[PDB]
């Protein structure tokens, strides 16, 4: 039933089990939602 | 409390187990409401 909310999440690292699986329904299952994520170091391959 | 060095063959003290997933949480919770104010460490510290 999440409707509008833009979840900040930080470190990334500490979270158990439970709240992995319900951001994930959350963005499934879900009106409009965001989870962004500042801290994720990633290397970009971009491709046409 | 775990410092950049570690000695190879480790122990089994509840001071093992804080800050990390897959336990029950309430006890971790507990450990590091108990530790706080102490002085805990792992790991080498000096070499005189």
């Amino acid at each position: 039933d999440i409707k509008n909310v833009n979840f900040q999440i930080d470190i990334t690292g500490i979270w158990p089990e439970y709240v992995i699986t319900l951001l994930l329904r959350a963005i499934n299952n879900g009106f409009n939602t965001y989870v962004s994520m500042p801290n994720i170091l990633y290397k970009p391959t971009i491709t046409a | 409390a775990i410092l950049p060095t570690i000695p190879t063959t480790t122990g089994v003290s509840p001071l093992l187990r804080i800050d990390t997933r897959t336990e029950p949480i309430w006890y971790n919770d507990a450990i590091k409401t108990l530790i706080t104010n102490l002085t805990i460490q792992y790991g080498k510290i000096k070499t005189v």
